[PDB]
């Protein structure tokens, strides 16, 4: 039932614009607060940044401030990513993840190495 | 007993009695329903709240005669042994208050400045201990007036009721124990505890400058509303007394504290008014407890 | 009615045990350690206890002749969002974070932050050890790895007035320390409604202060839950 | 890999298994219901003479 | 990839086949069904015994004498007739998350954060409670080690696996790696032969003891699933999740059938029960009172509201001549009707 596909990504050059979309069926879209993961190789699970139900507070990892944003859309069921100023270092597999309770405001399990409410990921490349 | 005035003892101790009967046994059964679901909840606190309470009602609850006693110009109508029971009580129940106005305090400081030693000093059980052995030292270190006649008849058609003016030695030993050992010790352990108390808040790196002034106020309305409920009749037993042992005027100066005395007397309920407030009401948790049991009435 | 006596009779005797195991639970503290891979927890333990698939460890330490139970999660697996529930009674949680390592901090950072929003977890103060200063200062002082790369508000940051710099620490210092310390604070307030409070100390692996300062924390907690409790907060 | 492979044959496992109309399995938890509701203390209460926990 | 493209295929064709069954509703075929009406249990008999949060309980065989588990690190064993606490267990980890009482009463087992089932016997010939046993093995917390018979206990635990065990040995007779989080719960229907367990994946899973082979799968819910519960028939179970919704799933039929949810109802479910019809689904919940639902109708049928703080367990007696319910409160109540 529950199930997170991952769409967009493929390979660009460094200084890009590219927009990665999420859909998201089985659950109330707007219950949940969402986030978005990223794993690079040789590297482990880590955490982009994070909208809420109202899409009105977001957080983002420094290393992707100043060029990626995060929107929410709970009436397509869709979180978007944009992504600007893309340098080769932010080259992975994205995953689109949600925190495992509706109504709440903790995410503990977000970043672990098995998460079951977490997509199949797409290979942005860079 | 040398003749006495009543000028004002007409109006004014049956008016505040009858306030504080108005205002106070309502008040003090909602603190003793708080104080009984504090000690529900295993707090020891409720455990003297509830005592507190059961004191003051019977304080409330012997008042009526009071008013009419004074109503007649002293002039009891209920003999003797009517005077034996509800002047105890009436006399005894502010010395009752005041001493678990001051366990409360102890047990505050106890908790607030010492929250990992004394927790044997901190159950429900060490506060059935205390309560009942103050319960019966009250009674007990009071209980010379029922060994002594209390209706005196003086010639001004004025009878009486655990006073006579022209004072006894009896009645002035117990005075001067009453206002040092009664009151003042009392008074000053419950200063120092909430100064502890202060003391301890202020190095709370957890609580805020609002919170910190809001407990001072809390503790300074404590301490001052007892001072000023109690000692302007306290201050005029210890001149009574002194002027007695020494006798200068021991009549004159009788003739001119009649009234005050009986005013400074009604005063003293007024702390029944204001422990049920300062102790359960002021509190937002207490409140909102109060609240839930009007909200419960309203619907039964 | 002999068998009903006895009956009662032992439920006398069990009552009377389960009294005194009362007495010697309310004896004692609760704490909960948490930390990550980096966070030198288990040194702490180590230096801590001078007073098989396991799973939980326990720790018993006494300060002040007041005993405290640490309880350390080992061979389970990284899920937490379930049996962290267990120790919504704790007295305090102790979280150590690897201050030195800029990458990993901002997820140290996202896990106090789950914790301090965790519904059951809000009326337990936290107990944050910034672990780890000396390799901090040694990589400040190296210069190889920029805290601006990794946190680009650093650069606008500044010392403030109420930081406390130790004897013989260069600015540099001083300032990440406290920029990661304000970092954790403003979490710690962001959510913080007067029942949830932090407790920031900056700590080594090799300290023998750490049980002095946990102490400490766990007095003002009980302090405040008495001050709240006893009708004066 | 192999967490694949295991995975498509517990998914060929679940998908070869014999299935009944779900109105065939709904009417059959509500004769079970039917046939044991006259005696469910806390449904049908019993009387304060042979309840236990009077 | 083409593993992935198989197993889509295959959820593909599991989907039409669950489709291509269901033509009606239970609320259709129980539409025609007088409503239960308002239950007006009330607590008969309290227990105080306890120090901390209750974190679970099991009723025994008898429905006279009951188990409850609670984290100061005792196993209370209760006369609710009577009141009379029949026994105290002091317990090893003061974390524990599971008890059992054997069908026999002979054996009580316990469980927690420590990995390890440990089971008690309560007929020594010395009358004093001792460690009969202590099972290990498992990487993860137990959160249920249930009994079928005095030799033979079957767990869950976080590591996602479950394990049958034999108790004279006390080796791994059997294990389950089907699911993919952690298992909170599970229910051993009354035939002794499967049993139904719950993951933190929104996903319950049937499991036959003999066989040691995942049987069916359903991921109707959102959340993770809390609680989970046999139907009296064993071709049923009501489940529990966070996501402040329970269903109700048939064997045969292989997908939900009902839904228990309000619009009101904020919090998950952490326990849930049958009574011995069928007809009544108590299920606790996180707003510190348990809810009885009718289980035919969906229609909330009565509210236990009397608790200070989050209902951990839920027990129903084998008869189900009262409800036991018991929470972070450190107090556990019995519920009956009049
Ligand atoms: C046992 C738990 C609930 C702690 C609280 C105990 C309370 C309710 C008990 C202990 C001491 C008791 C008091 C002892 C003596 C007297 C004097 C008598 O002239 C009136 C009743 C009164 C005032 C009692 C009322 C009940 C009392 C206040
Ligand atoms: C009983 C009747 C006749 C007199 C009542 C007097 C009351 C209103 C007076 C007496 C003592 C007073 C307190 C004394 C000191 C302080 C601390 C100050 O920082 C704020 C006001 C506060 C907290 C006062 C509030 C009002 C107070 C409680
Ligand atoms: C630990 C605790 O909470 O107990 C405190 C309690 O002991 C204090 O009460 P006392 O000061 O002894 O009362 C004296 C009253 N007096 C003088 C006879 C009128
Ligand atoms: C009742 C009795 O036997 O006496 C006990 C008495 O010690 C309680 O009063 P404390 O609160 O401890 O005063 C200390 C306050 N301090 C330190 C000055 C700020």
């Amino acid at each position: 039932q529950v199930q997170l596909q991952e769409s967009g990504g493929g390979l660009v050059q460094p200084g890009g614009s590219l927009r990665l979309s999420c859909a998201a069926s089985g659950f109330t879209f707007s219950n949940y607060k969402m986030n978005w993961v990223r794993q690079a190789p040789g590297k482990g699970l880590e955490w982009v940044s994070d909208i809420s139900q109202s899409g009105a507070s977001i957080s983002y990892t420094g290393s992707v401030k100043g060029r990626f944003t995060i929107s929410r859309d709970n009436a397509k069921n869709t979180l978007y990513l944009q992504m600007n100023s893309l340098k080769p270092e932010d080259t992975a597999v994205y995953y689109c993840a949600r925190c495992p309770a509706p109504f709440t405001r903790d995410c503990f399990d977000v970043t672990s190495t098995t998460y079951a409410y977490r997509g199949q990921g797409t290979q942005v490349t860079v | 007993g040398c003749h006495v005035d009543s000028r004002v003892d007409h109006l004014f101790p049956p008016s505040l009695y009858i306030f504080v009967i108005g205002v106070g046994l309502p008040t003090n059964c909602l603190a003793l329903w708080a104080a009984y679901r504090q000690v529900q909840q295993r707090n020891e606190l409720g455990v003297y709240l509830m005592n507190l309470s059961i004191a003051d009602l019977l304080y409330i609850c012997t008042l009526p005669l009071w008013v009419d006693y004074f109503l007649h110009h002293d002039n009891w109508i209920h003999g003797p042994g009517s005077c034996k029971l509800f002047g105890f009580i009436f006399y005894t129940n502010i010395y009752i208050s005041i001493a678990f106005l001051c366990c409360i305090s102890v047990d505050r400081y106890l908790a607030v400045a010492h929250p990992l030693r004394f927790a044997r000093l901190r159950r429900v059980k060490t506060a059935v201990a205390v309560s009942s052995v103050v319960w019966a030292t009250e009674l007990g270190a009071n209980s010379a007036p029922l060994f002594h006649d209390e209706l005196f008849r003086d010639r001004y058609n004025h009878t009486f009721c655990f006073e006579k003016f022209p004072m006894e030695g009896w009645v002035a030993w117990m005075n001067l124990y009453r206002v040092f050992v009664g009151f003042l010790f009392p008074w000053a352990l419950m200063l120092l505890s909430y100064r502890g108390i202060l003391r301890a808040v202020r190095g709370s790196v957890s609580t805020e400058r609002q919170e910190k002034a809001k407990i001072k106020r809390l503790a300074l309305s404590l301490i001052a509303i007892v001072l000023v409920c109690f000692a302007p009749y306290h201050v005029l037993l210890l001149s009574r007394s002194a002027i007695y042992l020494g006798r200068p005027w021991d009549c004159g100066f009788e003739e001119r504290v009649f009234s005050a005395y009986h005013s400074s007397l009604a005063f003293t309920s007024l702390n029944c008014v204001a422990d049920p407030i300062l102790y359960c009401l002021v509190n937002e948790g207490a409140r909102s407890d109060v609240a839930k049991a009007l909200h419960n009435l309203l619907r039964f | 009615s002999a068998e009903d006596k006895a009956a009662v009779e032992r439920s006398k005797m069990i009552e009377k045990q389960l009294q005194k195991d009362k007495q010697v639970y309310r004896a004692t503290h609760r704490l909960l350690l948490l930390g990550a891979d980096n966070s030198g927890k288990s040194t702490i333990v180590k230096q801590m206890r001078i007073y098989k698939t396991s799973g939980i460890f326990e720790t018993k330490f006494q300060v002040d002749k007041v005993n405290f139970h640490m309880f350390d999660v080992g061979a389970q697996r990284d899920e937490r969002r379930k049996w962290i529930q267990c120790f919504n009674d704790v007295t305090a949680i102790i979280f150590v974070v690897d201050s030195s390592d800029y990458n990993r901090l901002q997820e140290a950072l996202n896990d106090f932050k789950s914790i301090w929003n965790n519904r059951w977890l809000r009326t337990i103060s936290v107990i944050l050890f910034l672990n780890k200063q000396d390799l901090l200062a040694e990589k400040v002082l190296a210069g190889k790895s920029k805290i601006e790369d990794y946190f680009p508000e650093f650069a606008r940051y500044t010392t403030p007035e109420d930081a406390t710099p130790e004897p013989g620490e260069d600015p540099r210092v001083t300032r990440a320390k406290y920029f990661i310390r304000d970092e954790f604070l403003r979490i710690s307030t962001a959510s913080g409604d007067g029942r949830h409070y932090c407790y920031p100390h900056f700590t080594c692996s090799v300290d023998t202060e750490n049980a002095r300062r946990i102490f400490n924390d766990c007095r003002d907690i009980i302090q405040r839950m008495h001050l709240r409790q006893y009708e004066l907060l | 890999i192999a967490q694949a492979r295991k995975l498509v044959e517990q998914l060929k496992m679940e998908a070869n298994i014999d299935r009944i109309k779900v109105s065939k399995a709904a009417a059959d938890l509500m004769a079970y219901c039917e046939a044991h509701a006259k005696e469910d203390p806390l449904l049908t209460p019993v009387p304060a003479s042979e309840n236990p926990f009077r | 990839d083409q593993l992935r493209q198989e197993a889509e295929q295959l959820k593909n064709q599991i989907r039409d086949a669950r489709k291509a069954c269901a033509d009606a509703t239970l609320s259709q075929i129980t539409n025609n069904i007088d409503p239960v009406g308002r239950i007006q249990m009330r607590t008969r008999r309290t227990l105080r015994g306890h120090l901390a949060k209750i974190y679970a309980m099991h009723w025994g065989t008898d429905s006279r004498l009951l188990v409850s588990a609670s984290q100061d690190g005792k196993l209370i064993i209760w006369d609710s007739y009577t009141t009379n606490k029949v026994h105290a267990i002091p317990l090893r980890s003061s974390w524990v998350m599971t008890c059992a009482y054997a069908p026999s009463g002979n054996y009580v087992a316990c469980g927690g954060l420590d990995n390890i089932c440990s089971i008690y016997n309560l007929k020594t010939r010395e009358g004093n409670v001792r460690v009969s046993r202590e099972l290990a093995g498992h990487t993860g917390y137990l959160s249920c080690c249930r009994f079928l018979d005095d030799n033979q206990i079957v767990t869950s635990s976080g590591d996602t696996t479950c394990a049958l065990w034999d108790i004279e040995t006390g080796q791994q007779t059997t294990t389950f790696t089907g699911h993919t989080g952690d298992v909170m719960s599970l229910s051993l229907a009354p035939d002794t032969r499967l049993f139904v367990s719950g993951a933190c994946d929104a996903s319950a899973k049937l499991w036959d003891v003999r066989e040691g082979m995942c049987r069916q799968t359903f991921t109707g819910h959102e959340s993770d699933i809390n609680a989970i519960c046999f139907f009296p028939n064993g071709n049923a179970f009501a489940t529990g999740s966070d996501d402040a919704t329970c269903r109700l799933f048939d064997l045969r039929a292989d997908q939900e059938l009902m839904t228990y949810s309000h619009d009101n109802i904020i919090c998950g479910i952490t326990s849930v029960s049958f009574s011995k019809s069928g007809r009544l689904l108590l299920a606790g919940y996180d707003d510190f009172n348990c809810n009885v639902w009718d289980a035919l109708k969906a229609d909330r049928a009565g509210v236990l509201a009397g608790h200070d703080n989050r209902v951990s367990c839920l027990g129903v007696t084998d008869d189900g001549m009262a409800v036991a319910t018991g929470s972070w409160d450190s107090f556990l109540k019995i519920w009956n009707g009049s």
